[PDB]
RNA sequence: CCACCCGAGAUUGAGCUAACAGGUCUGUGAUGCCCUUAGAUGUCCGGGGCUGCACGCGCGCUACACUGACUGGCUCAGCGUGUCCUACGCCGGCAGGCGCGGGUAACCCGUUGAACCCCAUUCGUGAUGGGGAUCGGGGAUUGCAAUUAUUCCCC
């Protein structure tokens, strides 16, 4: 199958504790301000960090965790 | 004990079995046991026997624990005098101390109140005599081995005396449930769980098949309805703050008393909600969930605007702080809203959704951005509930009149909350059409959002698929005319050669969501119009071509299937036409589309198929996996396909073998394509190919086991696993050895490679056979690999 | 009308069973003052002695005592002839009666109501 | 986790017997020495000993008693057991035999019928009837064999 990175984790968790303001549902959206707030080395990195974090703030939204 | 279950001195005979129970051999006294319960159970002769019971107990301290085993086993066939006399004599013989004696007793009166009696054996009357007389004992709180089967024994005489007469049943239980919620205290789980279970089966038997003819029950309730009103109350002063241990067990009741009789236990059940909601304003709280599933199973049965008034949600508009304390039941309402009327969605929902939007962008432009974000979040939640009021609704057919020009709206220039709408709508459809007023209704509106979203899905650029699913089961739900209308103009859009790529591909996938739904002729022109299209060098054009045949050949009944059944003739040409210029994206739908025409195919149609065989199985080894997954199911299917063609099953499946097993010899990769075909076709067919032919297929499998490509080992590999998990181990055995011996001379880089599959096969091996074996038959290395199952064996344990 | 209760002390336990009778206090078929270790016959009578006579005249007490030694087979079967007086004037009487005589018998020994916790430890 | 729409791609290809201190144990040397009617405890047969006893260091049992000992009566448990554990009757001072049943076991032993303790009799401050060793006779089991007392019973 298929699971997720403990990096993807890490920087995940920084995102959200530190730019959960400008950051929102739609996916490319929150591709692009991902790419424009942290220091990036790699697209794949980038795009799984994105659907990441889509999928936790589709998830934190309906409740607190 | 056989001649007396075969058949004045009759009477002698049984006393003279009867009379040796008491006889100190356990292996006469079980043996006299055993015949006395055969010749009852296979009467007059009850009243004797329970005679000799009651008194000969009376005259006795070991033989009363085996009258007792006795009186267990032949209680429910006992005339009702007696059995009232024996059960005064259980009464007697449990006011001593003696725990066995008393075990003894109360076992038997488990299996007088589980047999379920009919009249002539146990009253009402007497069977509320009975439990009454229980009542007496309940020696502490905490014994644990009497108090489990007390409450056992009479929950089921509690249900027995339902089952007899129902009123005086539900007026006995409340006093039953008081105790139960006062052994609640116990500090013994077991107690708990065993008074869980008795209150939770008692309410989903005995009060809830009862619901109707109860009624609404009100504080001023006379019959059965206060007796509801008062298990209630007794399971509601169950949440105070005595217990701190049973909380969880205590919600899980709450939950199934409020499924079984929300509906009409609504005026009362108000502070419970209060309670609850108060007990989530704990600091620490552990059964959040438990209160979480508890409250949402109250909406369930009641719905949100008794919920809410009874406890209501503070955020209507403008609040001071910033920490709503009932934020969890706007959650709780989505997840658990089904059966609730939607003039409530709009009455209460609409205008503080307006006024919270409408603050949040007041706020937003003003500079605050983090109260702007949360009352934003909170209007989305409380917004979407309308998949949850869509469930079910009962008002449907006059409040939807009340949404459209809202939802077409919402729908049209709102984008954040888009999907939701389409899902409420999908929702609705889904689980909403059942009567055929609220159908029309729909259908009414239809005609009217139907523009709206053609042009939300034709925009460009958004959620394009959940739109597009929302259109093909709205479309599967409205009317045939203007079906045909847009299919029309969509064909008019589609054909107008001064459209741009992108707008001919929407309107393409328009078509494809109109083509099931369309009448005989209009998917007739449309199919007409269509097929040019098939040999166009676009890939896009093509694949929405094709995805149209495998939308019209998707229905079993309608005009679609009179349209497969007129044009066969020309789809099998023009599919066969089309093979040589089919793109790679298009080869995925086509196969289903050939899918979706082999599963009704004549017997006089092998040519069509064995022309489509190589096709298909290119398609097995093609680059999607969404191709691969079609082409295999196809595969199949068109073995399924000539299971009907012929009288002899495995006759047809050899003819089907030969039909494909020259693919062994070509190519390379279409060697791997044979050989991953017949890996598939090997787990389906298992027996009925024939365990033989296997042997020969694995044989030729050892030579394809010596090629160079990795691709076709690999194949081979997945093959013989296959072959392994699926043909027997006496027809593995005569071949174990030839397979084994493929492999051990394979090479050092394939060995290294595909270390995973061969360890795998090594250990599928000596799982089915002896590990020494193997291990001779191989060569050195190979050896350490096999070494290493074993502790699998070991320590899989 | 009847109830029934026990009394624990180690392992010596004593059933009662309280009913209402005609004054007569019954343990293991045998009177309170007819019970061997007479040297200790005043911890049996305790409660009758210092409660008095008088609403004694109707209780009939039967109890099934079984286990343990002497001294805290006796002591059971006094506690549990206390908690079967109490859990008599609970049930079947008014609740500030049981009250007051439950004050008494804690003003007087806590071990007539409530039962010693410890035991033989392994 | 499954399936599906869109999408070219929802997974198509390359690289990764070796290491262990993770456990632990008797296979490969034409291995160095020393021995082999000086058997690295050679097999069996018969009888003894491990207890033997002047003495020291110590574990324990019984006591020195009157809060006791004897006699009779009284009434209360649990951990465990068994095809050798025993229920019943007879012959028995008495250990024990004889005829019979159960139990391969919350069942039959076994409500495990305990003992100090209690309640009555006698003894009455002395090497006493306390305390019991060491010896002398008989009897009965256990065992091929009780002599260097196996064990228990009666003076």
């Amino acid at each position: 199958g298929r699971v997720r990175t403990k990096t993807v984790k890490k920087a995940a968790r920084v995102i959200i504790e530190k730019y959960y303001t400008r950051l929102g549902n739609d996916f490319h959206t929150n591709k692009r301000v991902c790419e424009e707030i942290a220091i990036i080395p790699s697209k794949k990195l980038r795009n799984k960090i994105a659907g990441y974090v889509t999928h936790l703030m589709k998830r934190i939204q309906r409740g607190p965790v | 004990a056989t001649l007396l279950r075969k058949q004045p001195v009759t009477l002698q005979v049984y006393h003279g079995l009867l009379s040796f129970t008491v006889h100190p051999k356990p292996k006469i006294r079980k043996a006299a046991q055993h015949g006395v319960c055969s010749v009852l159970k296979g009467h007059p002769a009850a009243i004797s026997t329970a005679k000799f019971c009651i008194q000969e107990i009376e005259k006795s301290a070991t033989t009363t624990l085996h009258m007792l085993t006795l009186l267990k086993d032949l209680l429910p066939c006992f005339p009702e005098g007696l059995v009232k006399s024996c059960s005064e004599t259980l009464l007697r013989v449990m006011t001593l101390s003696h725990v066995l004696v008393t075990a003894c007793a109360m076992q038997a009166f488990h299996s007088l109140f589980h047999a379920r009696p009919g009249l002539s054996t146990l009253s009402a009357e007497l069977n509320a005599q009975i439990i009454t007389a229980l009542y007496d004992y309940v020696p502490s709180e905490n014994d644990l081995q009497p108090l489990l089967a007390w409450l056992k024994v009479m929950e089921k005489a509690h249900i027995n005396l339902v089952r007899l007469q129902w009123d005086l049943g539900l007026g006995h239980l409340p006093r039953f449930f008081g105790t139960a919620v006062t052994c609640l205290l116990s500090p013994h789980s077991q107690v708990l769980t065993a008074a869980t279970q008795s209150l939770k089966e008692i309410l989903k038997e005995c009060v809830a098949p009862h619901m109707a003819d109860i009624g609404s029950v009100t504080s001023s309730a006379s019959g059965p309805a206060q007796s509801v009103a008062k298990m209630f109350r007794a399971v509601e002063e169950g949440l105070t703050y005595k217990f701190h241990a049973a909380w969880s067990s205590v919600l899980q009741l709450l939950c199934v008393f409020f499924e079984a009789c929300g509906r009409q236990a609504h005026p009362v059940m108000r502070k419970c909600l209060q309670s609850l909601c108060d007990l989530r304003l704990s600091p620490h709280f552990p059964h959040t969930a438990a209160l979480d599933q508890a409250v949402g199973a109250a909406v369930t049965s009641m719905g949100p605007e008794v919920v809410l008034q009874a406890v209501p949600l503070e955020i209507d508009g403008s609040e001071e702080t910033l920490d709503f304390p009932r934020s969890w039941l706007l959650p709780v309402i989505r997840d658990h809203v089904q059966e609730t009327r939607l003039g409530f969605f709009t009455t209460y929902f609409l205008p503080l959704a307006n006024t919270l939007k409408s603050k949040a962008m007041d706020l937003a432009q003003a500079g605050s951005t983090v109260e702007s974000k949360i009352y934003d979040t909170l209007q989305w939640q409380m917004w979407t509930l309308l998949p949850g009021f869509c469930t079910r609704p009962t008002d449907v057919a006059i409040s939807f009149k009340g949404l459209a020009r809202t939802l077409g709206m919402a729908i049209s220039e709102r984008p954040d909350l888009r999907v939701t709408v389409c899902q409420a709508l999908r929702t609705l459809i889904t689980k909403g059409c059942q009567a055929e007023a609220d159908r029309a209704e729909v259908s009414r509106f239809a005609k009217n959002f139907l523009p709206i979203l053609f042009n939300l899905y034709g925009q460009p650029v958004a959620p394009r698929r959940a739109v597009l699913e929302t259109i093909r089961t709205y479309l599967t739900i409205t009317d045939t005319q203007l079906v045909n209308s847009l299919l029309e103009k969509a064909s008019e859009k589609v054909l107008d050669p001064a459209s741009s790529d992108f707008t001919r591909l929407s309107v393409l996938d328009l078509v494809v969501a109109l083509a099931p739904c369309a009448d005989e002729a209009a998917i007739s022109k449309l199919y007409s119009t269509i097929r040019p299209y098939l040999e166009s060098k676009a890939h896009g054009v093509q694949k929405k071509a094709y995805r149209v045949l495998e939308e019209v050949c998707a229905s079993p009944q309608g005009p679609g299937a009179l349209f497969v059944q007129s044009h066969l003739e020309d789809l099998k040409k023009t599919l066969l036409d089309s093979l040589r210029s089919t793109s790679s994206p298009a080869k995925r739908p086509r196969l289903k589309c050939l899918l979706h025409i082999v599963r009704k195919l004549s017997a006089e149609h092998k040519e069509f198929i064995t022309a489509l065989i190589p096709e298909v199985i290119l398609c097995t080894k093609e680059v999607s996996v969404g191709a691969r997954k079609n082409a295999f199911a196809l595969l199949v299917e068109m073995g399924h396909a000539f299971l009907r063609f012929g009288s002899n099953q495995e006759e047809a499946l050899q003819c089907y073998l030969v039909l494909i097993y020259p693919g062994l010899v070509g190519a390379v990769t279409m060697v791997s394509c044979s050989i991953l075909a017949l890996t598939h076709l090997l787990f389906e067919f298992k027996g009925l190919m024939g365990t033989s032919t296997v042997e020969q297929l694995l044989e030729n499998v050892c030579l394809l086991l010596a090629s160079r490509t990795r691709d076709v080992v690999k194949s081979a590999l997945g093959f013989i696993k296959v072959a392994v998990t699926v043909m027997d181990v006496a027809h593995l055995a005569k071949h174990v050895q030839l397979v084994m011996e493929a492999i051990g001379k394979l090479s050092d880089d394939m060995r290294r490679h595909f270390r995973m599959k061969l360890r795998n096969l090594f250990t599928k091996f000596i799982r089915k056979f002896g590990f020494e074996l193997v291990k001779r038959l191989l060569p050195e290395e190979y050896h350490r690999v096999l070494v290493n199952i074993r502790k699998a064996e070991a320590r899989a344990k | 009308q009847s109830v029934q209760v026990f009394g624990r002390k180690k392992t010596a336990t004593a059933v009662a069973h309280c009913k209402r009778g005609n004054g007569l206090i019954k343990v293991n078929g045998r009177p309170l003052e007819m019970i061997e270790p007479r040297t200790l016959q005043y911890k049996l009578l305790e409660p009758v002695l210092l409660l008095g006579k008088e609403r004694f005249a109707g209780v009939d007490i039967r109890v099934r005592v079984k286990g343990g030694g002497h001294v805290a087979q006796i002591y059971a079967i006094r506690q549990s002839i206390s908690k079967a007086l109490v859990a008599y004037y609970q049930k079947y009487v008014d609740e500030a009666s049981k009250k007051e005589i439950k004050d008494i018998l804690i003003q007087y020994d806590r071990t007539l109501l409530v039962a010693d916790p410890r035991r033989c430890e392994s």
